């Protein structure tokens, strides 16, 4: 996973 | 690390999977220049949507594109997609509030068949991440497109109810997909959650799914729903059809069941009489 | 034998627009003629109609904006299989 990111989290 | 859902569909990362298949998406508008899907999604000229509710509605692209952009990413996204080689074509049948009509969806399904007849390519997969009440005409149009050789995948519906009361979920020829979470249990969505019953073919990851966010060209956000689950199955079907392009619809359905993880869902979540009717299958890629 | 159908979820119905579905092998020329015949019969009763789309390729038929008062008349048109009132679909 839950969330929001300004780039690919993984 | 990898998103939980992509690990879940991997038997216990193909870089160009599904390249022989074209996936049509009937949904909201999409942010076609988002880095996750740029070049992989072709925006058709098709648009048939109802007016938004409320006379002071503000049509902001980032909000209008949210649903469709995320689902295009789940299917073919560069970083977080299932079938990274699959081409997509988008049709707009849902407005900025995610609402459409049966008639607009019918005209969209006809546009897909017309496009195919004019310029045929490889096997086609049609993703319908939407639902309305039981519709004789929508089920009929879906049955005719499936009989014409096109593979259709739809969301089971997010009403914690029998999928047979909704369309296109209730069409037998369409692959109908319910949603499961990281614990392989049926997804809860507010006071409702995934649909179930004999009209559901299988389940797939549908909670906290990382995918393209239309807030910015490199942004990602987690979303939940049977739309996300159906997008996983459209991706897996694109991969299976690209590996074995001569598969008929019946054979593809057999492959999806065969490679699914079995008996991992706790049937106690479903109402008592629906436990024997709901297939205990969670989709997965072949090894 | 032609029947009328409308959404069981009453708040999801979209009255005033109907999908007229013709029999399986009905040709596009026959669909267009049937739509024009409906507009003419409706006009004789004082009603306006608008043909929004003529279907061909999967299901023959047409999408018409008209008063539901004309449904008894429309179900008697040549080649009609069934008529369905339009209804909403939602992102899942």
């Amino acid at each position: 996973c839950k969330g929001w990111w300004d780039h690919y989290p993984c | 690390s990898i998103p939980w859902n992509l690990e879940r569909i991997t038997p216990p990362q193909p870089p160009d999977g599904g390249s022989l298949v074209e996936v049509y998406l009937l949904d909201t508008s999409i942010q076609s220049d988002h880095r996750e899907i740029e070049g992989r999604v072709m925006v058709t000229d098709f648009e048939n949507v109802p007016e938004e509710d409320g006379t002071r509605f503000h049509r902001q692209a980032s909000k209008c594109d949210s649903h469709g952009t995320h689902l295009a990413g789940v299917v073919s996204g560069r970083d977080a997609g299932v079938a990274k080689g699959a081409s997509m074509r988008s049709l707009r049948v849902l407005n900025c509030q995610g609402k459409g009509t049966v008639s607009g969806t019918l005209i969209g399904l006809e546009f897909i068949r017309k496009s195919q007849l004019v310029q045929p390519v490889g096997p086609l997969v049609v993703l319908l991440p939407l639902a309305g009440g039981y519709s004789r005409v929508l089920n009929a149009a879906c049955q005719r497109l499936a009989r014409a050789g096109v593979v259709l995948v739809t969301a089971a519906g997010n009403f914690r109810d029998d999928a047979c009361l909704y369309s296109p979920a209730s069409a037998p020829e369409v692959i109908t997909v319910g949603a499961t979470n990281a614990q392989d249990q049926p997804v809860t969505l507010g006071t409702l959650g995934t649909n179930f019953g004999r009209c559901v073919d299988l389940f797939a990851p549908g909670e906290d799914i990382i995918g393209a966010s239309s807030d910015c060209s490199t942004c990602f956000v987690s979303q939940s729903g049977t739309s996300q689950a159906a997008a996983h199955v459209a991706g897996i079907a694109a991969m299976m059809l690209s590996a074995e392009p001569e598969l008929t619809l019946a054979e593809l359905r057999q492959r999806l069941i065969h490679f699914s993880a079995k008996d991992v869902i706790n049937e106690a979540w479903f109402p008592e009489d629906q436990r024997v009717l709901t297939p205990n299958l969670v989709a997965a890629l072949p090894p | 034998t032609a029947t009328f159908h409308r959404c069981a979820k009453d708040p999801w119905r979209l009255p005033g627009t109907y999908v007229v579905v013709l029999k399986e092998e009905t040709h596009l020329s026959q669909s267009e003629r049937t739509a024009r015949r409906l507009q003419a019969q409706a006009a004789r009763r004082g009603y306006l109609t608008k043909i929004l789309h003529v279907f061909h390729g999967l299901l023959p038929g047409f999408l018409v904006k008209m008063s539901g008062d004309l449904l008894e008349l429309a179900l008697k048109l040549p080649h009609v299989d069934y008529i369905e009132e339009d209804s909403s679909v939602f992102a899942q």
